[PDB]
């Protein structure tokens, strides 16, 4: 039998879209094949909720929906404190699900949304690549996002967060955006304003999004390219942008009074002014036309990225977080194995043919890659960009050497490279594949030790169904979405840190002696107080390690004068536990919690009894008591430790 | 006392019918709040009760609509809407001159 | 002293222009006069319903927007720069937006 | 249910005869009629 | 503080005259409404449209956004298809 | 500029951004250890400085490689060059893989 | 409360799952609980319990033992 090549060519290119998302989905899901599917890293559980209300209780008691169970104290507002998108998504594919009797729990839809949003992603990259040069970069850049690493560690099946869903959006975003100024037609810029719509609600990244088509546009004014075409898209996409942003309830009027949205502003103001001179140089001869020739500063989460200095030398609690430090080429080589040998060359082939859309491409990569160097949580648009770009680099190098042979219609050299070329890319998804195997895929509710002791869960079940149900525990405010989801208690700070000065009164009751502290506590009407130890199991995360944030952050704000967070070291200036600690830590209300009748258990072999195995010392007080606190609970391990606040002495007595 | 972390509101308990009942506005900071009441006299019995009541501070359907000083707003859209139809029905059926 | 160019600019506008786009610069000038007086009573009165005043004032620059969009992609001079809009899909995607805006503006206003 | 070391292989496989197939396109692309 | 109704109702006139002034131009041109010829596929479309426009102005009375999508939605298609029809027939009797 | 000149600053530019520059800068490393042993995101100046001379050389020989394919050229001088674009591509990536297994064991 | 669900198919088999609250009735706790002396001491803790054991029909052949917010590793 003989096929046409039409034919051919189609069936290659289904074949090939169907292998590619399927590879997605599949590469995502290692976790889920470990452990048991459950969200994990306590960053979702608060995502999870939110969806598992909007899934039960309806849209209408979602938009203004009052929670009292959290920051107690004062109180938060979760229908208009978030961007809902992730949430409407889910409940969207629940009800659908749902209707047709598929029924499947809130959870589960949780868990796999995002795999199949990486799936969406691989077909949305390969049209957008389409658009710049022949399809078969677009098949090639399609499989090389498939298998990327960096997307893959930020969006794993058990993960729920919204970054996942927010490339998706970002790229079809991206796609209208270069349709319009390829077609010049209002269509595509009114798809292109939905669809920018639509990434506003879902991430807080729309703000870049904005500062990326003007600064675009504004390029493209400076090179002398600009068009009817690119003023009709970018002024439509901007009013129509600029409202439908307006109606997201958290953003508010951000838009038209702050001052990340100035550069839109600015670029639509000069457009206008330059089409309308251009327009009068036309009707009037050279002669005549030359005859004639209260608003808000940056937040400071979007400042930091870029000058790279003021957060992590003022804020103490925005350079706390782990994964905010600059990125080394070995991270960068770690996340893509073949990517950062085929920018360069994407580069030069969009600089060698200038187009329309080309300066955009370029753009986008220029600018993610100087973000992608000044934050490692940005390393993740950066992975999008460079599989597009690498993907036209490599397909040009095919294209260039398959027209040389013979057998198509010295020579041995194209087939000699033909060979390389294959080489680099099935070693490319080989490294992709170990890479989120043995390093991206974990569980952060369990600790893998094969022996598994999940004492977090434990704890928080036990203080699930051994509490009043009014109980108030309080812990660190990374602890906080956590206890919520799975004990299920009233909660005083949590992991949004909107309130400063609440999560420093919670520092200084945790590091100061048991009288203030005690005082402190009594004041919040808390009950419980939970504790991360980790002394015999050798956590390194433990609540101790972050013993001195907690002081930084609790000395801070004109009640903490008396903190002095230089008096918890020893003379010479080091932070022991042991006998030479400071006689102020080792009376600290956080060192009474957490070592209590901890002095006496052996917990190695060849070592005295108070060891502690994370800071490998001899505990400085062997024995003390709690004047104003019980122990509730501990788990089996010691990892976890459950502190009931006592009440005023009965007789009236001091118990200091 | 009506109190979130110190009494925003302080009260007397009108004697009436047997129980003291006491009507008040609820003050315009929202969160969860404390009816509290705490009666030591010297040589009676210290008795002390709070009660738990959240505060929802507002909802979508209940701000205040079709305000007067807004009357120039209101009409200017509608206007606009009102051009468009005029304009649609021109701009398509024109006979040139 | 720079009123001979403007009376010869005037002059030339109307006989270089057929009677649509005339027709259609008078539906912008009144796009623009009626937003120019209500940007002006809000610099005298103030704005305590700011999201009225932002609904009410996007509503006319959008309808401005879009007849200068719809104007550019019906002038036959341009008719090299699209290559497929033609002026009843051009009418059709004009209709579309405003559409689009003028609900979301609703949806905005008080 | 199913071990990881079959999901690995299985992934492997796939994304190398993704690239070849992916590659085998690019040949039959620059031969047009 | 809020001003006094006089003041916004006397704006709210002002407001008004602009639509006076653009008819009063439309005349002075002398633009007609001569090529219209009752067809039925073009009455159908004016009146979905102007039905389009007087849900817009009720949904921000009485309805939620809900039902009002879905009436917009059915109403859209309508006037789309009528658009399309009458479109095509305006561009051929154009050329 | 001429759309050559900004190539050749954005090469430059990638370089030095691939070397860890702000990692340097926010985080003062010293010059060279006593490849951190167990630190993936670990970034001294020289280890960093010499690999992204190899990326930015491997992007060289490619696009170098690349313009060999070009007619009309004498065989004497283009086999030299296409000789020299194999050398620093094949070297770049077989070095690179080398590095990252050597700072990260366990590698595959 | 436990409650007994019991899904009959006529393709394969039947899947029973059963949701159980259990209580320890007699002689609440007072005072700290402390799992350091309820380690290092098998005396105290006498009136506690650590395990039960059920009798499943034989043919049992997918059992989970799941809680109300994930699996839990501890049977036999
Ligand atoms: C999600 O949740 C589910 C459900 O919770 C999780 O599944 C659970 O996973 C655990 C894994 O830890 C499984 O555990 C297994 O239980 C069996 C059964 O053991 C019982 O019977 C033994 C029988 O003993 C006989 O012989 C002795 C004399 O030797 C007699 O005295 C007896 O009377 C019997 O005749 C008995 O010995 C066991 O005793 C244990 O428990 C008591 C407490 O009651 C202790 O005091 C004892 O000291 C002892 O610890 C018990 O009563 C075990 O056989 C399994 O052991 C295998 O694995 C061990 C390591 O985990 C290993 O040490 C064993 O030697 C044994 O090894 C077998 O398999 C290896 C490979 O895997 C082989 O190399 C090896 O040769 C051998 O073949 C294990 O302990 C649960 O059954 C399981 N639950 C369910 C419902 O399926 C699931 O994991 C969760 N998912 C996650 C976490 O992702
Ligand atoms: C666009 C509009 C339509 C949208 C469609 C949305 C598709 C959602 C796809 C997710 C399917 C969920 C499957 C699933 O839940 O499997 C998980 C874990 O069990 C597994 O091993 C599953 C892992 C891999 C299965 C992936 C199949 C998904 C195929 C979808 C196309 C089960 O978790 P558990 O809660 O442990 O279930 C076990 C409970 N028993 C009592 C039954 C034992
Ligand atoms: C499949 C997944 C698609 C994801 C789309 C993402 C949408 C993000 C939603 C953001 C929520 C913003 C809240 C909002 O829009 O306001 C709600 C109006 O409530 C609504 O109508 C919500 C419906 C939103 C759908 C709008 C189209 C979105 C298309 C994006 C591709 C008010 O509803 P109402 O209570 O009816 O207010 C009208 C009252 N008036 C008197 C003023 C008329
Ligand atoms: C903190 C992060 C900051 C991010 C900064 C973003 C950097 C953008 C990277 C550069 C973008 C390249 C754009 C581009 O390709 O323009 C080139 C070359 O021509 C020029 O572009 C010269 C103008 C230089 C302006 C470059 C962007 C500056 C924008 C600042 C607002 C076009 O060359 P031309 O010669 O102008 O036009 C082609 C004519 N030929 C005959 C040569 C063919
Ligand atoms: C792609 C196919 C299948 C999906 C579908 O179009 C064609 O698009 C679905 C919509 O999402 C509709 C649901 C929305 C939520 C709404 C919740 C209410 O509660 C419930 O009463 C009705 C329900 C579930 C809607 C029913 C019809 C659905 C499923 C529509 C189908 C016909
Ligand atoms: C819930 C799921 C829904 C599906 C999806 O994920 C999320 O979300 C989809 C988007 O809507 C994408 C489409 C946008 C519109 C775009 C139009 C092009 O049509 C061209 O057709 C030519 C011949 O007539 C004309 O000449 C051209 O002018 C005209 O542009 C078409 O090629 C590609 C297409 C359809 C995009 C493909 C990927 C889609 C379907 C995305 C999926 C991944
Ligand atoms: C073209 C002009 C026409 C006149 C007007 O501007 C645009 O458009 C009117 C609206 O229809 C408004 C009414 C809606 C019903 C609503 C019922 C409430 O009950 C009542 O309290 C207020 C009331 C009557 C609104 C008052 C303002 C009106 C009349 C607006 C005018 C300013
Ligand atoms: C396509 C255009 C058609 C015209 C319009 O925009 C869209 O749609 C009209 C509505 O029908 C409004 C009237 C509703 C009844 C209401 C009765 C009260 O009694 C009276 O006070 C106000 C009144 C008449 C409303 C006034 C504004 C109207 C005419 C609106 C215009 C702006
Ligand atoms: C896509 C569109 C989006 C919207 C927009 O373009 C692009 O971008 C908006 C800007 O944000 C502008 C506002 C800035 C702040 C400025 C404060 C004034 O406050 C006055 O308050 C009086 C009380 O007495 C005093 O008398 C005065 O002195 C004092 O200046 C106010 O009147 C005007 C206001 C709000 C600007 C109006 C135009 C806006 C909305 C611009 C639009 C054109
Ligand atoms: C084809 C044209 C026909 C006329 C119109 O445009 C499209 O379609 C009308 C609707 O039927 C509207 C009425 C619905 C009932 C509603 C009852 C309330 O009680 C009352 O307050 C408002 C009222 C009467 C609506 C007013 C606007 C109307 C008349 C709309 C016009 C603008
Ligand atoms: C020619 C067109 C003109 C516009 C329209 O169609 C015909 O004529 C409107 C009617 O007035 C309808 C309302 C009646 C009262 C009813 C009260 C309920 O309470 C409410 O739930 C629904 C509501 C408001 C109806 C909704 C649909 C309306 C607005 C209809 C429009 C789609
Ligand atoms: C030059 C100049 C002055 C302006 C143009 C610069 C350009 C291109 C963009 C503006 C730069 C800027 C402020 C922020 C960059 C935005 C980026 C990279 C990512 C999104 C920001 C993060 C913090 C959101 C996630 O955080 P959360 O979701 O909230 O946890
Ligand atoms: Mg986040």
């Amino acid at each position: 039998l003989r096929l046409s090549y039409e034919k051919q060519d189609t069936l290659l290119k289904l074949l090939i879209l169907s292998m590619a998302a399927v590879l997605s989905f599949s590469t995502r899901l290692f976790a889920v094949l470990r452990f048991e599917s459950v969200i994990h890293e306590f960053d979702p559980y608060f995502n999870y909720r939110t969806t598992r209300f909007l899934a039960e209780e309806g849209f209408y008691k979602f938009h203004n929906w009052f929670d009292d169970r959290a920051w107690y104290p004062l109180g938060r507002i979760i229908g208009g404190t978030i961007y809902p998108g992730l949430m409407i998504t889910s409940a969207a594919i629940y009800h659908v699900l749902h209707f047709f009797h598929i029924t499947i729990d809130i959870r589960n839809v949780c868990v796999f949304l995002a795999p199949l949003f990486s799936s969406f992603t691989t077909i949305v990259t390969y049209h957008l690549t389409k658009e710049l040069k022949d399809a078969g970069a677009g098949l090639l850049a399609a499989a090389m996002i498939a298998v990327v690493p960096g997307y893959i560690s930020r969006s794993v099946a058990g993960s729920y967060d919204n970054e996942g869903i927010a490339i998706f959006c970002m790229l079809l975003t991206y796609y209208m955006w270069i349709k319009a100024v390829k077609t010049g037609s209002i269509c595509w810029a009114a798809k292109c304003a939905l669809a920018y719509f639509y990434m506003v609600s879902s991430w807080g990244g729309y703000v870049f999004l904005i500062n990326l088509i003007p600064l675009h546009v504004l390029v493209l004014m400076l090179t002398g390219r600009f068009s009817h075409r690119i003023y009709v898209a970018y002024c439509t996409v901007y009013c129509l942008g600029t409202i439908l942003s307006m109606q997201i309830s958290f953003v508010g009027f951000q838009p038209v009074l702050s001052s990340e949205h100035m550069a839109a502003f600015g670029v639509f103001g000069l457009c206008q002014i330059h089409a309308f001179v251009d327009y009068l140089r036309s009707k009037l001869n050279p002669q005549q036309f030359e005859v004639l020739f209260k608003i808000s500063p940056w937040t400071g989460r979007f400042y930091s990225l870029l000058d790279p200095s003021y957060a992590k030398n003022n804020i103490p609690i925005i350079a706390s977080v782990s994964e905010h430090q600059p990125t080394t080429w070995s991270s960068y080589y770690f996340d893509l194995q073949l990517l950062v040998f085929m920018f360069p060359v994407g580069l030069y082939y969009c600089f060698s043919n200038l187009s329309d859309a080309r300066i955009f491409i370029i753009m986008y990569g220029v600018t993610s890659m100087y973000f992608s160097a000044v934050m490692v949580r940005l390393m993740l648009v950066l992975a999008p960009v460079m599989c597009i770009l690498s993907g036209i680099g490599v397909s040009q190098v095919l294209s260039t050497y398959m027209k040389n042979l013979d057998i198509s219609r010295k020579n041995e050299v194209a087939s000699g490279m033909i060979l390389v070329m294959a080489f680099f890319l099935i070693t490319y998804t080989f490294h992709s594949t170990w890479v989120t195997s043995e390093a991206y895929s974990s569980p952060s509710i369990v600790l893998s030790a094969r022996i598994i002791f999940d004492d977090f869960r434990e704890a928080y079940y036990w203080l699930r169904h051994n509490t009043p149900e009014d109980a108030k525990v309080m812990s660190w405010w990374d602890y906080g979405y956590q206890i919520t989801a799975m004990a299920n208690r009233t909660i005083l700070v949590d992991n949004n840190t909107w309130n400063n000065t609440h999560i420093s009164r919670v520092g200084q009751a945790m590091a100061s002696t048991e009288e203030k502290a005690y005082e402190i506590m009594r004041e919040l009407d808390v009950s419980y107080v939970l504790v991360i130890f980790g002394g015999l199991t050798g956590y390194s995360s433990d609540d101790i390690n972050k013993f001195l944030w907690m002081v930084r952050i609790g000395g801070s704000t004109d009640t903490g004068k008396h903190i002095k967070e230089n008096d918890y070291y020893t003379p010479t200036g080091e932070f022991r536990v042991d006998r030479e600690g400071s006689p102020v830590l080792l009376n600290c209300l956080m060192y009474k919690m957490c070592y209590y009748r901890f002095g006496q258990v052996y917990t190695e072999a060849k070592r005295p009894p108070g060891f502690d195995r994370v800071r490998n010392a001899e505990i400085g007080n062997k024995d003390f008591e709690l004047d104003v606190l019980e122990e509730a609970y501990t788990t089996e391990h010691w990892l976890v430790r459950i502190y009931k606040v006592k009440d005023l002495d009965n007789r009236g007595l001091s118990r200091t | 006392e009506f109190v979130r972390i110190d009494p925003f509101v302080r009260t007397f308990l009108k004697k009436k019918g047997g129980k003291y009942s006491v009507q008040f506005k609820l003050p315009d900071v929202y969160g969860v709040f404390q009816f509290k009441v705490d009666y030591n006299r010297l040589g009676y019995t210290h008795l002390y009760s709070s009660t738990q009541v959240s505060v929802r501070p507002l909802q979508h359907t209940q701000y205040e609509r079709f305000i007067p000083s807004a009357y120039p707003y209101y009409a200017s859209a509608f206007s606009m809407m009102l051009g468009l139809f005029i304009f649609s029905i021109v701009f398509l059926h024109m006979k040139e001159k | 002293s720079v009123v001979s160019v403007i009376s010869r600019f005037l002059e030339e506008y109307l006989s270089s222009t057929p009677q649509r786009l005339k027709l259609l610069d008078a539906y912008l000038l009144y796009i623009l006069l009626t937003g120019a007086l209500q940007f002006g009573y809000c610099l005298l009165v103030g704005t305590f319903p700011f999201n009225s005043f932002l609904s009410g004032f996007i509503s006319c620059v959008g309808s401005f927007i879009l007849a200068v969009c719809l104007r550019i992609q019906i002038n036959p001079q341009n008719k090299a720069d699209f290559q497929g809009i033609s002026p009843e899909r051009a009418f059709a995607d004009f209709l579309f937006a405003s559409t689009i805006l003028h609900l979301v503006v609703m949806n905005f206003v008080g | 249910m199913i071990t990881d070391v079959q999901l690995a292989i299985f992934a492997n496989m796939l994304g190398v005869s993704l690239f070849l197939l992916v590659v085998l396109y690019h040949y039959v692309a620059v031969n047009n009629p | 503080k809020r001003p006094p109704t006089v003041v916004s109702n006397t704006f709210t006139a002002l407001i008004l005259s602009p639509l006076l002034l653009l008819f009063a131009l439309w005349i002075r041109i002398g633009a007609n409404v001569s090529n219209f010829t009752f067809a039925p596929s073009t009455i159908i479309f004016h009146l979905g449209h102007a039905a389009m426009l007087g849900l817009m102005y009720v949904y921000w009375t009485q309805l939620n956004m809900f039902q009002t999508l879905k009436y917009l939605a059915i109403l859209g298609s309508v006037t789309f298809l009528a658009g399309n029809r009458m479109l095509a027939q305006q561009a051929v009797k154009r050329t | 500029p001429s759309a050559m000149t900004v190539y050749a600053l954005v090469v430059v530019s990638y370089f030095l951004i691939t070397g860890g520059i702000i990692y340097d800068v926010i985080v003062e490393p010293p010059s060279v250890g006593s490849f951190l042993a167990y630190r993936v995101n670990g970034q001294y100046i020289m280890e960093g400085l010499a690999s992204s001379f190899l990326f930015t050389m491997g992007g060289l020989g490619f696009i170098i490689l690349d313009r060999s394919n070009a007619p009309n050229i004498p065989k004497l001088n283009r086999f030299l060059l296409l000789f020299i674009g194999f050398v620093c591509v094949l070297l770049s990536f077989f070095m690179a893989r080398v590095f990252m297994r050597m700072k990260l064991p366990g590698y595959l | 409360s436990m409650t007994r669900v019991i899904e009959v198919s006529h393709w394969g088999n039947i899947a029973v799952e059963e949701n159980v609250d259990l209580k320890h009735t007699g002689a609440v706790l007072k005072g700290p609980f402390s799992r350091y002396d309820y380690q290092r001491q098998p005396d105290s803790g006498i009136s506690s319990i650590r395990s039960f054991k059920t009798i499943l029909p034989a043919a049992a052949q997918d059992v989970y033992y799941r809680d109300e917010i994930g699996n839990v590793s501890t049977s036999h």
